[PDB]
């Protein structure tokens, strides 16, 4: 199907980390750092070249607290949210929440704070691929899947005017 | 008296499969439970549709859906609260 060859071709040209490294983990966690931007912006040119430039990440020095940008287009017009994240001390094995906070209240697939309620498929899928998957792969497997379902309802419903 | 459905599982990019054989007359619930269990993933939070991407009443054997639908499958994610 279109959508499979989509998916797999995205996922795909992500480039894939290699360090499995948290942020206890001093000159492995610069390492890893560094692999988490080259994956990042591997994946930004790529949304440039598909027409698709939905997002932009930036964190602190230490790495520990990410914060950005994500776009939805939908009808012609352009939706703007702010995301957030912060780096659990077990990561990369476990994967950060998401969020969005000025989604909070806003949808039920959502837990506290505006953090994204995924699939449960989600958690499954990055377990079996540590240390592998890194905050692109979160970007193109969590938080775009969650907003091509729920931004698309709450305009619908009127919750978000743009 | 078996049938053969080959069940892609479509949360995982890689868009694996496998091929799952059960009597005609298993319960089609019990083939989503195989799936699940074979894809190390919830039941209740998942489903299976067509290749086509058509909803499949589970009320019916495994032969009934292999004929009205076809041996190809898709275990997806499902809407479940919480």
């Amino acid at each position: 199907s279109m959508a499979d060859e989509a998916t797999r071709r995205v996922v795909s040209e992500i480039p894939v980390l290699k360090t499995n490294a948290g942020p206890r983990d001093r000159e492995l966690w610069v390492q890893r750092l560094k692999e988490e931007y080259q994956s990042l912006i591997r994946y930004v040119e790529n949304n440039k070249n598909a027409d698709n430039d939905w997002f932009r990440l930036e964190s602190n020095k230490e790495g520990t607290r990410w914060f950005g940008k994500c776009w939805y287009i939908h009808d012609l017009l352009k939706y703007e949210f702010d995301i957030e994240f912060d780096i659990p001390i077990t990561y990369p094995t476990t994967a950060p929440e998401i969020a969005v906070p000025e989604l909070d209240g806003k949808t039920a697939k959502m837990y506290r704070g505006g953090k994204i309620k995924l699939t449960d498929h989600f958690k499954p899928l990055w377990a079996r691929n540590v240390p592998k998957f890194g905050l692109a792969h979160l970007m193109a497997l969590g938080l775009g899947p969650w907003l091509a379902v729920e931004i698309p309802d709450l305009i619908q419903k009127g919750v978000i005017q743009h | 008296s078996k049938v053969s459905f080959k069940i892609t599982l479509t949360s995982d990019p890689r868009l694996p499969y496998k091929v799952l054989s059960v009597p005609e007359s298993t319960p089609f619930t019990a083939v989503l439970k195989f799936a699940a269990e074979e894809f190390k993933v919830p039941a209740a939070t998942s489903a299976i549709i067509t290749n086509d991407g058509i909803g499949i009443n589970p009320a019916q054997t495994a032969g009934n859906v292999f004929l009205k639908h076809g041996s190809e499958l898709r275990i997806i994610p499902r809407d479940r609260v919480g």
